[PDB]
């Protein structure tokens, strides 16, 4: 029955998850209790894709991890804490201390038997297991550390199922602590062997779309969090209702990756949130670099695949001109051994407040600007050695650093390769 | 993992081993110069039985 299986790690995952599934579980007409209150059948048709059904009662397929109790027991309170099965919360005690280390071979590796324990229970109870999605940061310790170490794990397990991450990178912009480059760099060689694909949402692109477009003078996280449970809600529409599209995991990851590390994906979202817009409108703005949320040039780099979904009523001879006339725009930024590397797809159900809406899913070459940033920051700190000892006092040693900068370095040269041929 | 442990044991090896040595070189430290204070004045109780014989003597 496709069912998919959500994982919410540390703070940021775990505040990003809670926000999806209110945006969905309002979309599928469930309340903060369960209980469905909708007035069409499309809203259940795909229902169970992420939703199990317990006294005619939804509960989300997900599982909740962090390595403190703090993030989870405010998700418990929140507006829709009720639905989510008590059983699938998992929380340590200690913390991660923002520490990758800790996250992933101490704090982490003493919880991370006991979440895969309710990973199995919850993929027992599917009929046809399409995959899993992962939301974390890659800044921090619980998400990026423990959730690289959980992705490790589940593919050892489940080594013929999708994984999906959608993953938060950090910036100094919008910073909790210097670390955060080293990180975000162990992080990343994980998610290049170990995920199909990873939406790359940048908190500096969050950030200036908070400030420069949206006028919020003094952007929350609750505000960065606002777009991207509204690009989760887009990326995932044509798996959860019916319509033009009818593909699994699977078959999606296949017509949007034609190598295997390259598989890091620019999201972006139309319109960023009276006059509804015209579909020129919608289709110009989810090509302009100021709605895409990696904080990258796509004029910068070339399109390898695109993949976009529009939302609500709408002419779509008049989309078809649209993406011929922005594709001509933007020709010399699409790669021409790849044929027909623009595809479109469409929903008559939009998201709520909005008659229609355009979500981009963009996998260019342009990504490599994003891997480059970080590998700056990290060899900015690590020439000196600084801020080390937080990560050898857990039992990681130098090398395991250099390692993980050569490998970014050469995730970066891969991209470069491809932007010339 | 393991070398996270045997880091932290080491650690506490080591300043347990400190202290017991730096504790045990001051003990006898302190005792050898209260020993040589003494050993001082025992000397000069000894020469004051010279005195006090050389004072016999002379009667
Ligand atoms: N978008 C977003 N980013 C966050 C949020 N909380 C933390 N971050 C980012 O995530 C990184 C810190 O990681 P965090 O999730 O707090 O650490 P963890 O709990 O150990 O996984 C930094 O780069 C922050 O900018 C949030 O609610 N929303
Ligand atoms: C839980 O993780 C995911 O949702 N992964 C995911 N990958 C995707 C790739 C494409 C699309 C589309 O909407 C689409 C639009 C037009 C043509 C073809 C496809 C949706 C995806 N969702
Ligand atoms: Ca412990
Ligand atoms: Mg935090
Ligand atoms: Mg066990």
């Amino acid at each position: 029955m496709r069912e998919i299986v959500h994982i919410q790690a540390g703070q940021c995952g775990n505040q990003i998850g809670a926000k999806f599934w209110e945006v969905i579980s309002d979309e599928h007409g469930i309340d903060p209790t369960g209980s469905y209150h909708g007035d069409s059948d499309l809203q259940l048709e795909r229902i169970n894709v992420y939703y199990n059904e317990a006294g005619n009662k939804y509960v989300p397929r997900a599982i909740l991890v962090d390595l403190e109790p703090g993030t989870m027991d405010s998700v418990r309170s929140g507006p829709f804490g009720q639905i989510f099965r008590p059983d699938n919360f998992v929380f340590g005690q200690s913390g991660a201390g923002n520490n990758w280390a800790k996250g992933h071979y101490t704090e982490g590796a003493e919880l991370v038997d006991s979440v895969l324990d309710v990973v199995r229970k919850e993929s027992e109870s599917c009929d046809c297991l399409q995959g899993f999605q992962l939301t974390h940061s890659l800044g921090g310790g619980t998400g990026s550390g423990m959730g690289t170490l959980l992705i490790s794990k589940i593919r050892e397990e489940y080594p013929d199922r999708i994984m999906n991450t959608f993953s938060v990178m950090p910036s100094p912009k919008v910073s909790d602590t210097v670390v955060e480059p080293y990180n975000a760099t162990l992080s990343v060689h994980q998610l290049v062997e170990n995920t199909d694909e990873t939406y790359c949402i940048d908190n500096e692109a969050l950030y200036d779309i908070c400030f420069r477009t949206l006028k919020l003078t003094t952007p929350t996280y609750g505000d960065l969090n606002h777009l991207v449970s509204a690009t989760m809600s887009g990326v995932t529409t044509c798996l959860r209702f019916p319509g033009q599209l009818n593909a699994d995991l699977r078959k999606l990851a296949v017509n949007m990756v034609p190598f295997p590390r390259l598989h890091f994906f620019m999201p972006g979202f139309a319109p960023l949130t009276y006059r509804a817009l015209t579909v020129p409108e919608l289709t110009q703005q989810m090509f302009d670099s100021k709605n895409m949320m990696a904080a990258c040039d796509p004029r910068h780099g070339r399109y390898l695949t695109v993949a976009a979904i529009f939302r609500g009523r709408m002419s779509m001879k008049e989309v078809d001109e649209q993406m011929l006339n922005v594709q001509n725009k933007n020709s010399s930024y699409f790669v021409e051994w790849i044929p027909n590397n623009v595809k479109t797809a469409v929903c008559d159900i939009p998201p709520r407040g909005l008659k229609m809406s355009a979500t981009f899913i963009g996998n260019s070459t342009a990504i490599q600007e994003l891997f480059k940033r970080i590998s700056e920051q990290f060899t900015a700190m690590f020439r000196r050695k600084a801020f080390l000892h937080w990560y050898t006092g857990e039992g990681m040693d130098e090398m395991e650093f250099t390692e993980a900068e050569s490998n970014m370095n050469d995730l970066v040269s891969e991209y470069q390769q491809y932007q010339d041929a | 993992i393991q070398k996270a442990i045997e880091e932290n044991n080491n650690f506490i090896k080591m300043a347990k081993e400190k202290l017991a040595q730096k504790m045990e070189s001051n003990k006898e430290n302190r005792e050898a110069h209260l020993a040589a204070m003494l050993e001082r004045l025992q000397e000069k109780d000894k020469h004051a039985e010279e005195v006090r014989k050389n004072k016999e003597l002379k009667e």
